[PDB]
RNA sequence: CCCAUAGUAGGCCUAAAAGCAGCCACCAAUUAAGAAAGCGUUCAAGCUCAACACCCACUACCUAAAAAAUCCCAAACAUAUA
């Protein structure tokens, strides 16, 4: 997941993840949170932060992100894998 | 590019590619390692 | 000319009186159960200890290093 | 997790004195006053002596015939001394000193007037003869590497094999030679004289079994 | 980021190693040396100790004082000033278990050991390994035994240093 | 023998049956059994 | 001429591979897992953050200051122990990178208050005396009053 | 199968992940003991490059292919399908398996030159001007080197160099 | 496909060679990493690999091609049964 570190993460404002521990379709959002909270991607900017929200009766692995342009991007990883959402977020943060 | 019959990687960033009928060794870190198959 | 040369003139008793040296009674007994000269091999440790596996891993690392000397 | 196999311990192989190779001179201690002809039968066919190992476990197996002069021996000994470990590796020469005289005449001279003068000396090397033997307390990758590095420089074909590798290659060779589909072996046709083939063949082919030709060696003839 | 540097306490002149790197980094050097000197003036021996510094993007350096090295303590406890080129065939000196135990219990308060659940057995094993890799040798607890050991080791080490200096002079003469 | 289904407290819908059984066993009397309970509780603590 | 087989070996069903003999590493791992599961009563599985070792030793020192320990185990040696024992309802919580906490005696308040300082340290939950709970479960259980008054209120 | 669906509504891109349906294999295999999808239907060395139905079941609608862990082929069977699919897109087969592009199909340069059994790329090979003498003539390759073990009915090997 | 803290500038001529200038032993802590397996280093920084943590396709049929002078030379067909 070094592409997200080589690209950049400055214009982003606040990101967060929500999932359930007992579900069997929460590994994608789990590894996404693990890759997005590394060392290079976290030290490339200090004006942003992450929120790790863990609920029991959520029953949905939704990941909502937004940057400084006032937009909003929410991606629920119910069936998507990790690389797909990673490259989607990369393209969305590079194009805007 | 340099004409070389036996191609090999001289460092780490060298990646092998197959183009226009010849194997070429491109590298972005050390451009001196560009080889051409004869 | 600068160099850290602070060799104290110790003879036979200046190494126990200059510093607050404690007798053997106050020191615990488990501090003398360590190794002395030669280290530990592989046939002296039981396979149910971490030291044997660490020594085997170090030997494997040494073998890999001795093998990967000509390839690129 | 993965398993951790024990490393092969080296405690029964002691390095002797002088681990490096000795010096090879050009002419011997006494010159040969009698000029000998260039007998080509000293490199044609399989090798007789210096076939198996003796002390070490790694040696260069020759796959062809040829002559080696002083420069080749110097290059080989220099490469060995510069690409080895004196505290872990040691090699012993397997081929003797070059002693076969070669007569060369003057440049731009008419045909005649007897033979020329003896210049350099070479040594006969047959196929399957171990050129150099090296042992020690090392493994198989590095030694095979810096032995094939020299074998590729040799004029004739040569490879870096050991004991287990030689055993395996002989095993697969005999397996391929004992499991032949077509029932027309070169030996059966050469020995029994079939279709009058003995007219264009050679009497030395009865022992070579079609595996040798002049100085080369084809391991795929069967 | 961080810059690893091991300089002397009371001797920190602006230039060698700690010079071009500090110049290309973007921070001052004379102020850093003055701060290091005013922080190390508390030491009445001038013991060389490592220094871990950190630089922030707004060009501002910080100094974190830790514990000195182990080779200096081992050489001070043994009594020899320079290490030997061989181990086993030419021992530099002997150090009892009490000295290395005191050194370990004094050093086990730096930023590397106080921030980890490490017991005394681990640190004494580490210091024994360091002493074995240095050139000295450990021993149970030998009072009169280590007294006689020092009595003979002074003479044998003087003879070894004399013969080593003679060999070095011969090698310097063959030139 | 494994464990329970691991419920939560944000949606109170289920409760362990052992607690209900104990409460039904201890909440059906007058005051003498309450005094006996207090006595057996203060005997130790 | 090589022998031409009637049936290619890649087409016929290959014989099963011989099972390897279990080494002592996994045996010691299972033994120490059972040991730390029998004596300790409070565990908390949390997602391991791929951070630097500096902050890692910092948080290790901050945790061990309150007289607690920490030890993790790989999933390959942990899934059989979780599927053969009584903790069969915790197998979907060990499908990736995670960190297991081994802390003796109930001290959930201090550890929660010291881990909530960073907003990137989530936890899937754990069991509190054979009672599996989640993160919200832990944060509402840490607000319970003291043990003596709850014991004596009856 | 699974597809991605992105919708824009109020400056909020909604990227969904809906899983659709997909067919399965017939519940009556001729050779159930086979380990490969080709071997289970007795298609070992029985197919050619003209079979557009067999090649369309292991490729992508945009021209891509599928790995061995998804399909189920071995090492020698996966390379044969990879070579036969390249001989179809050049001969005009599979018109619906074209790669996506914005608006690049505007200038029609070279016209549709009909071809078949194309082994190498057209605009890459060099024209043979010398062709050698006679014995060591440089012939033009054709067919595929991995399609030599197929069943023949002409009492002659497949001549790939003529 | 990912991944890297520390006892230290382990012992010594040269000013020092701090993991690649030479010697015998090449220690030692938590899960797990070599007093150093491959580039850039007067003395320090920059990059990977082996070892945890993590999933775990083949992780490799070993190497075997060349260009002179009037102008290159017959053409063609991998798929109706030796
Ligand atoms: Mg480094
Ligand atoms: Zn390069
Ligand atoms: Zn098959």
């Amino acid at each position: 997941a070094a592409a997200l570190a080589r690209l950049g993460l400055r214009p982003v404002k606040q990101v967060r993840v929500q999932f359930c521990p007992f579900e069997k379709n929460v590994e994608s959002t789990r590894t996404f949170l693990q890759t997005v909270s590394s060392e290079k991607v976290r030290s490339t900017n200090l004006n942003c932060s992450v929120i790790a929200d863990v609920r029991h009766d959520g029953s949905e692995p939704c990941v909502d992100v937004l940057f400084g342009d006032g937009h909003r991007l929410i991606m629920r990883g119910a069936h998507l894998t990790a690389l797909e959402m990673l490259t989607a977020f990369a393209s969305h943060i590079r194009a805007r | 590019f340099k004409n070389k019959t036996v191609l090999k990687k001289r460092c780490k960033d060298c990646y092998l590619v197959k183009r226009r009928g010849r194997w070429y060794v491109y590298c972005k870190t050390h451009p001196r390692h560009k080889q051409r198959q004869m | 000319v600068q160099l850290t040369t602070y060799a104290m003139g110790v003879n036979i008793y200046k190494e126990g009186q200059d510093v607050p040296l404690k007798p053997d009674a106050e020191y615990p007994e488990w501090l003398f159960e360590m190794n002395l000269g030669p280290p530990k091999t592989l046939e002296e440790l039981d396979p149910e200890s971490r030291e044997y596996w660490r020594r085997l891993r170090k030997q494997n690392i040494w073998r890999h290093n001795r093998l990967s000397k000509n390839k690129r | 997790v993965k398993t951790l196999l024990p490393v092969p311990s080296f405690e029964d192989v002691s390095i002797p004195e002088k681990p490096k190779l000795r010096f090879i001179e050009r002419a011997p201690l006494v010159p040969k006053v009698r000029r000998e002809p260039k007998n080509l039968s000293d490199i044609r066919g399989p090798s007789t002596e210096a076939t198996e190992f003796t002390e070490g476990n790694f040696a260069i197996l020759a796959l062809g015939g040829g002559y080696l002069h002083w420069g080749h021996f110097e290059m080989m000994r220099l490469t060995i001394n510069r690409s080895m470990d004196p505290k872990n590796m040691f090699a012993i020469w397997r081929v003797p000193a070059p002693f076969k005289p070669i007569t060369r005449k003057s440049v731009g001279h008419r045909m005649g007037g007897g033979k020329g003068a003896i210049d350099h000396y070479v040594t006969p090397v047959k196929a399957g003869r171990l050129v150099v033997e090296m042992g020690g307390r090392c493994e198989f990758e590095e030694v095979q590497g810096f032995l094939d590095q020299v074998a590729h420089k040799l004029p004739f074909a040569a490879k870096a094999v050991s004991r287990g590798t030689l055993e395996k290659m002989r095993k697969d060779q005999e397996e391929r030679e004992r499991n032949n589909q077509n029932p027309w072996t070169f030996e059966r046709i050469a020995t029994a004289n079939m279709l009058g083939i003995r007219k264009v063949l050679s009497p030395y082919d009865l022992t070579h079994k079609g595996k040798y030709w002049g100085k080369f060696y084809m391991p795929k003839r069967v | 980021g961080v810059i690893r540097a091991i300089v002397r306490a009371g001797l920190a002149m602006p230039g060698p190693p700690l010079g071009p790197v500090l110049g290309q980094r973007g921070v001052s050097i004379n102020q850093f040396c003055k701060e290091f000197n005013e922080r190390t003036k508390d030491i009445k021996e001038g013991i060389p100790l490592p220094t871990k510094i950190l630089v922030k993007p707004d060009r501002t350096f910080e100094i974190k004082i830790g514990q000195p090295t182990v080779s200096y303590f081992l050489k001070a406890a043994a009594g020899i000033e320079k290490g030997a080129r061989q181990t086993g065939k030419e021992v530099a000196g002997l150090v009892t278990l009490k000295h290395v135990y005191e050194i370990a219990r004094i050093k086990a308060q730096d930023e590397a050991f106080a921030l980890q659940d490490v017991p005394l057995s681990s640190v004494v094993r580490s210091i024994i390994g360091s002493a074995r890799s240095l050139g000295i040798r450990v021993v149970k607890d030998l009072s009169s035994e280590e007294l006689a050991a020092f009595q003979k080791e002074r003479a044998i080490f003087l003879a070894a240093q004399k013969e080593a200096d003679l060999a070095a002079q011969e090698e310097a003469a063959k030139k | 023998e494994a464990l329970a289904g691991a419920p939560l407290d944000n949606a109170p819908k289920e409760y362990p049956p052992k607690i209900q059984q104990l409460v039904q066993d201890i909440a059906s009397l007058t005051l003498l059994e309450i005094s006996d309970l207090n006595e057996l509780l203060k005997k130790t603590l | 001429i090589p022998p031409k087989p009637a049936i290619h070996p890649s087409c016929l069903p290959s014989p099963p591979s011989p099972p390897q003999e279990e080494i002592g590493l996994i045996r010691l791992l299972r033994r120490e897992i059972a040991a730390v599961f029998q004596d300790n009563r409070m565990i908390a599985v949390c997602q391991n953050v791929a951070l630097s070792a500096e902050d890692k030793l910092l948080m290790r020192h901050q945790l061990r200051k309150h007289k607690i320990l920490m030890k993790v185990f790989p999933n390959q040696v942990l899934k059989p122990f979780l599927e053969d024992s009584k903790y069969q309802n915790l197998l979907p919580l060990f499908v990736g990178h995670n960190m297991l906490l081994v802390s003796e005696e109930p001290k959930v308040k201090e550890m929660v208050r010291i881990l909530r300082t960073v907003p990137f340290l989530p936890l899937l939950g754990g069991c509190i005396d054979d009672t599996i709970l989640s993160r919200q479960g832990f944060i509402n259980y840490s607000k319970l009053p003291s043990l003596p008054l709850v014991q004596g209120e009856l | 199968f699974r597809e991605v669906v992105e919708t824009q509504e109020g400056k909020t891109t909604i990227i969904e992940g809906r899983i659709t349906a997909t067919p399965k294999e017939s519940p009556n295999p001729p050779n159930p003991s086979g380990q490969c999808p080709i071997c289970r239907w007795n298609l070992k060395h029985k197919y050619n490059y003209d079979d557009v139905l067999l090649l369309s079941q292991f490729i992508r609608p945009h021209g891509g292919m599928l790995p061995r862990k998804i399909t189920g082929l071995c090492q020698e069977e996966h390379r044969k399908i990879e070579e036969c699919v390249k001989m179809a897109h050049r001969a005009g087969l599979l018109p619906n398996h074209r790669p996506r592009l914005p608006e690049g199909v505007v200038p029609k340069s070279k016209p549709q030159l009909n071809r078949y059994l194309t082994r190498w790329a057209p605009g890459s090979v060099k024209p043979i001007y010398k062709k050698g003498p006679r014995w060591n003539r440089v012939r033009m390759p054709v067919g595929s080197p991995l399609l030599r073990d197929n069943v023949c009915y002409s009492r002659t090997p497949w001549k790939l160099y003529h």
